[PDB]
């Protein structure tokens, strides 16, 4: 009532991401595998650096 | 160094494991080290005369 704008309140601070919906859960498999990558090489004598 | 990784660019071009190629240089280095060291002889034998002239052989070739 103080002004014409009348901004609509946000629950979450600006900045925040989302969740939720579908995929979410799987964004951390996928975080996991990558780094599991990169010392799957390294496993075994024969392995590498 | 730069040799032996030369020769270790063709090898890995032909499907050789690099570990496989690592195995190999380790056998090979202590097989020309006893090698080498069979052939060298004892000059502790001489006198201090003599033994300076070995120190004067090897100075002129780091110079």
């Amino acid at each position: 009532n103080f002004g014409s704008q009348t901004p609509t309140i946000v629950v979450l601070k600006e900045g925040t991401d989302a969740s939720q919906g579908k995929g979410q859960i799987i964004s951390n498999i996928n975080a996991c595998v990558a780094v599991q990558e990169a010392l799957k090489p390294t496993l075994g004598p024969l392995g590498s650096d | 160094a730069s040799a032996l990784l030369d020769q270790a660019l063709e090898l890995i071009q032909k499907g050789i494991h690099p570990i496989k190629i690592a195995n190999g240089f380790d056998e090979a280095a202590k097989l020309a080290i006893s090698k080498l060291e069979e052939t060298c002889d004892d000059i502790s034998a001489s006198n201090d005369e003599l033994f300076r002239d070995f120190l004067l052989r090897a100075a002129k070739t780091s110079l």
